RNA sequence: CGAGUGGCUUGCUACCUCGAUGUCGGUUCCCUCCAUCCUGCCCGUGCAGAAGCGGGCAAGGGUGAGGUUGUUCGCCUAUUAAAGGAGGUCGUGAGCUGGGUUUAGACCGUCGUGAGACAGGUCGGCUGCUAUCUACUGGGUGUGUAGGUGUCUGACAAGAACGACCGUAUAGUACGAGAGGAACUACGGUUGGUGGCCACUGGUGUACCGGUUGUUCGAGAGAGCACGUGCCGGGUAGCCACGCCACACGGGGUAAGAGCUGAACGCAUCUAAGCUCGAAACCCACUUGGAAAAGAGACACCGCCGAGGUCCCGCGUACAAGACGCGGUCGAUAGACUCGGGGUGUGCGCGUCGAGGUAACGAGACGUUAAGCCCACGAGCACUAACAGACCAA
RNA sequence: GGUCUUAAGGUAGCGUAGUACCUUGCCGCAUCAGUAGCGGCUUGCAUGAAUGGAUUAACCAGAGCUUCACUGUCCCAACGUUGGGCCCGGUGAACUGUACAUUCCAGUGCGGAGUCUGGAGACACCCAGGGGGAAGCGAAGACCCUAUGGA
RNA sequence: GCGAAAGCCAAGGCCUGUCGGGAGCAACCAACGUUAGGGAAUUCGGCAAGUUAGUCCCGUACCUUCGGAAGAAGGGAUGCC
RNA sequence: GUGGAAGUCUGUUAGAGUUGGUGUCCUACAAUACCCUCUCGUGAUCUAUGUGUAGGGGUGAAAGGCCCAUCGAGUCCGGCA
């Protein structure tokens, strides 16, 4: 699995998934992006993220 | 009761606000007791996904305000283990009212649901627009 | 009315002192079933991954789907008996009656003993034949230690010692494969008494918190509400009643938490193998790299990284054995981050 | 109607304390009783089944959360297997609380000529002490057993270490006209309790990194202060619970009870002798402590001019002193350095762009730059420091 | 009852009251559930007109209640910060003390014993702790009665 | 900055609100920070703590002695260049 | 629009007061203290100094409050052994 955020592989058998309230389904491996998501920034702005790169 | 096939860390408690989600006229529930449950001196008690709650109707239309019914806890806040090892956690926390036989008291059920809670609640389940 | 409530922590591992060695000791073994073998293995805790296991379990509606399972990781070295001791029945009880030792001795072991120089095998070998003929002979062990020069990660080179029990066919037969096993060398391992999948019970001598309050050490609430700003915050309410005037053991009160010996039931060992296949990244935070003979343990185990625990076939399993788990994966992501 | 038991209520008495034994209720924490509410095992039934009613043994465990009231009590709600009662100075103020009773202020009603009163109501109205002894929880130093190392034994001691519920198969089956509707056994899970653990999730994290406000060091750079982080964002290790792991069965002897054989009493009789079974209770099993068990223990080796130990030095798997554990050049114990593994989130400077502005100037953007800064972890590595050396000892 | 005591015999109002014994009065609102709170009723144990009655905008560290918001008050506790606590140098009191004193379970006794009686347990000394007991320390009981006491 | 307010800093004063040394510095206590999900279930009682907050614009109910109620409530904005 | 009234509002301006915490203290720093919270703050306001009223007497927006840690009758000595 790739977080839904960051774009990293998901070391399985960790992480979290989020079920927004649409029923859209968002896979975090782990706080730090969840929590910059809830700041409302988005990973291509940040230069640390896979997905950026 | 029917193992859920998850692990879950209880979300709500006695005296809890949740979402009523159906289309039963009720909009807010406010839990009252947990099926089969039984606390500890000084313990709050506690419900969260898969459980069968009492409840009692604090927001929606007068005929149903007021009402003590039971109902199904089908989402909440506080994340929940899958097999897998994966934490699972939803945007509210939700209950859809049912009745003695358990099917759903509505016709239709808002929102996304846990497929936990499928292994418990059939009729819940077959009446799910979402299960995640 | 005063609601009912279970009182506050178990009666049942006390008194709450340090513990005499930090070496486990067990009091129990298993029953004398199968072929004869040693019943008891050691190693010296590592850290904790995770593994996906294949659901092995008959009755799971999940048998044969993935799953993940919390694992500790034991470094397990050969180890080596290094004398058989003997024990007579006696109207007190068991009493050792003599001991068989051998030449080969690893390096260091004078570092914790007297390392014998001047030994009759045959004489004690006798000694223990003729209780065994006039039938004064009670159950059979070895005197046993590791070798933790063999792993890196831990500091000591001094050998831990321990007694572990061999339980097997006759006595004449376990007898004489005793003796095998002595003259040899000693020298075993964890293949030759477990098997991957089989459910042990692994004692130790927990974390050490020196002393605590009856909060931490028995479980006692806080103070509440208003009574928590008056001066007390996590003392209880009282000593016990007026009469009787003296105060019970039985209360919770303060003292040492933490460095007492624990056995802890039905372990299962969903691995044993060598390498560093278990390893994480970065190495195991306060401990090292393992990289030999290792068990992976399902889920916890007693004491701290680098303390050793001891192995002894379940005494009261409530499972049958599942052999050898599949394992699809073997974390090893870095521990730290 | 008659005979009793208890000492929870109330009343009686006036034995004890007026050079004071701190009140009610609550709370917290410990032990107990049985007249048993649930759970186990049973008997009867107006016992078809299911659900009950009544009774026996039985105190192992459980007996919970809330709305009114200071309340105890009690009323009420939803859960529950059940939400039992009682004793411990109406257990518990050198533990807490201080809502009520019952100080000094005040109001109302009633009574009184009045001061003022009330077995009426109401608002406000204080909680002292550095533990000598004893007691217990934990930690040491000595002596006794009578040189040391290591490993054991087990007299005894503690435990609830486990209690309980729901679901599935059994089975829409036995039973029953039907409605309805079991069980043995085998499984899965939950709850309460218990012990341990931190890979996972979560909290903390005044280590650390970034952003940014005010001010001061002229600006820049880089910094101090703003309570012991200015605030905001992220957060490693560790510690933790909201996270994770583990916590039987089965034997033995019994109670109530079901029976066998069996006599007194040729019959009958579960009992008088004998015997087979049979409770969550008892014993064992299992976990923990335990050579100071005065019968003060056992075994193996080493040693009595030397075994071993203390002090010392580097450190923690340990730790309030003390104790404990490991390493000490025949070395990886701690530090430096370098890697690895991690935390932040892209440094200074310079270049280009930049709304504009004659210009000066210019917030900010891109590049250089997964940069810069930082780490309580691991590895490599004898470079530094574990040197020197003292002592006790049959 | 359809007057009598003793002059009159409660009017406007308000009312289960900060006044209502019965009392958690009855009905309603509100809550899952409300001896509370508010509204209505009200025969008021024992309301009522400057002993002022009713009512009332504004004001209030005044008494009671409800809602939104908020949150470690609680479920259920954790980690951290600073000052202590702990060890070391120096300084250096007080409270309290009939004696003895390692106690525990029972009993007894002026009926609430470390000391009496019977048993049980108990090798000595020391450190830290939270305060069960010494009917712990502190104060010749404020309550109550008594005194041919006081004010 | 509204300010004789806060915070920071001069001049001027002080390190005498006058005992120190050591242990990652345990239990426990005083002040205090942060706590997931729930959100008064706590309690005599929301006690304690928390929330809100400065300024501008919009907008503002019952009631009222017409003064008030009122900053009712509620909504939006806020830096730098 | 001007004007700028008020036992008017906000306000740790100074200054006055003292509600809750039933916190810290309770052989105290203190024979009435410390901290946070809180009330007033142009007026019946707060305050220095001077000055008057004296014990069954003062003084009292009244609590039997206050009259030098002394008040339902101050303190000292005497009556008094
Ligand atoms: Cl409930
Ligand atoms: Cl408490
Ligand atoms: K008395
Ligand atoms: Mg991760
Ligand atoms: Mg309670
Ligand atoms: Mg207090
Ligand atoms: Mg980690
Ligand atoms: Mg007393
Ligand atoms: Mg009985
Ligand atoms: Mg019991
Ligand atoms: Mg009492
Ligand atoms: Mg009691
Ligand atoms: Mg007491
Ligand atoms: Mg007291
Ligand atoms: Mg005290
Ligand atoms: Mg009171
Ligand atoms: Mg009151
Ligand atoms: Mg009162
Ligand atoms: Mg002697
Ligand atoms: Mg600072
Ligand atoms: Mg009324
Ligand atoms: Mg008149
Ligand atoms: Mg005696
Ligand atoms: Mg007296
Ligand atoms: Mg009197
Ligand atoms: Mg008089
Ligand atoms: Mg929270
Ligand atoms: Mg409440
Ligand atoms: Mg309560
Ligand atoms: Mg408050
Ligand atoms: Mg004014
Ligand atoms: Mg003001
Ligand atoms: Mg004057
Ligand atoms: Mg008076
Ligand atoms: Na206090
Ligand atoms: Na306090
Ligand atoms: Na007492
Ligand atoms: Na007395
Ligand atoms: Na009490
Ligand atoms: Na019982
Ligand atoms: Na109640
Ligand atoms: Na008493
Ligand atoms: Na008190
Ligand atoms: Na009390
Ligand atoms: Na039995
Ligand atoms: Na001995
Ligand atoms: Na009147
Ligand atoms: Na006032
Ligand atoms: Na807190
Ligand atoms: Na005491
Ligand atoms: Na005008
Ligand atoms: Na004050
Ligand atoms: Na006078
Ligand atoms: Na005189």
């Amino acid at each position: 699995r790739e977080c839904d955020y960051c774009g990293t592989d998901i070391e399985p058998g960790t992480g979290t998934m989020f079920v927004h309230k649409d029923g859209a389904t968002t896979h975090f491996c782990s706080s730090k992006c969840e929590n910059n998501a809830d700041l409302g920034r988005e990973a291509r702005n940040l230069e640390w993220t896979d997905t950026a790169r | 009761m029917e193992a859920l096939g998850a692990d879950v860390t209880q979300g709500l408690e006695k005296g809890s606000l949740i979402t009523c989600a159906d289309n039963t006229g009720a909009r807010e529930l406010k839990v009252i007791s947990v099926h089969g449950y039984s606390g500890t001196k000084n313990r709050h008690p506690k419900a969260g996904l898969g459980d069968k709650i009492t409840v009692s109707v604090t927001k929606g239309t007068p005929e149903m305000r007021r009402q003590v019914l039971e109902a199904v806890v089908v989402r909440q806040r506080k994340p929940i283990r899958r097999p897998d090892g994966t934490r699972v956690k939803f945007e509210d926390n939700a209950a859809v009212i049912v009745d003695e036989n358990e099917d759903p008291r509505g016709t239709e059920l808002k929102g996304p649901i846990a497929r936990e809670v499928a292994q418990r609640f059939g009729s819940v389940a077959s009446a799910a627009t979402m299960i995640v | 009315p005063q609601p009912s409530r279970p009182r506050k922590g178990s009666l049942g591992f006390g008194p709450r002192k340090r513990s005499t060695s930090e070496t486990p000791r067990f009091n129990s073994w298993p029953s004398d079933d199968g072929q004869p073998g040693v019943q008891g293995f050691a190693g010296y805790k590592a850290g904790m991954t995770h593994v996906v296991l294949v659901n092995d379990e008959p009755n799971s509606p999940r048998e044969g789907m993935e799953e993940t399972v919390p694992v500790t990781v034991i470094e397990t070295p050969p180890m080596r008996a290094v004398a058989l001791r003997a024990y007579e029945d006696t109207p007190y009880g068991q009493r050792p009656l003599t001991e068989v030792w051998t030449d080969e001795f690893h390096s260091e072991l004078d570092r914790t003993l007297d390392v014998p120089e001047d030994h009759d095998p045959d004489a004690a070998e006798e000694q223990i034949r003729d209780a065994h003929e006039a039938g004064d002979l009670g159950d059979l062990r070895l005197i046993t230690h590791t070798v933790p020069d063999a792993v890196p990660s831990v500091p000591k080179k001094k050998p831990d010692v321990m007694e572990t029990r061999v339980g097997g066919g006759s006595v004449s037969d376990r007898l004489d494969h005793a003796l095998d096993i002595v003259e040899d060398g000693g020298e075993h391992a964890m293949n030759d008494i477990f098997r991957a999948g089989e459910y042990a019970d692994v004692a130790g001598v927990t974390k050490g918190k020196g002393t605590q309050g009856p909060v931490k050490r028995w479980g006692v609430q806080k103070r509440k509400g208003k009574h928590a700003r008056q001066g007390w915050r996590r003392r209880i309410g009282n000593l016990g009643p007026w009469n009787p005037s003296r105060v019970r053991s039985t209360v919770p009160q303060q003292g040492q938490t933490g460095y007492h010996q624990r056995t802890e039931l039905n372990k299962r060992l969903i691995d044993i193998g060598e390498g560093d296949e278990p390893t994480v990244d970065g190495g195991f935070v306060n401990y090292g790299e393992v990289d030999g003979p290792y068990t992976l343990v399902k889920g916890s185990v007693p004491g701290p990284d680098k303390r050793l625990v001891r192995f002894r076939p379940a005494v009261r399993p409530n499972d049958q054995p599942r052999l050898d788990p599949e394992v699809r994966y073997v974390s090893n992501e870095s521990n730290q981050g």
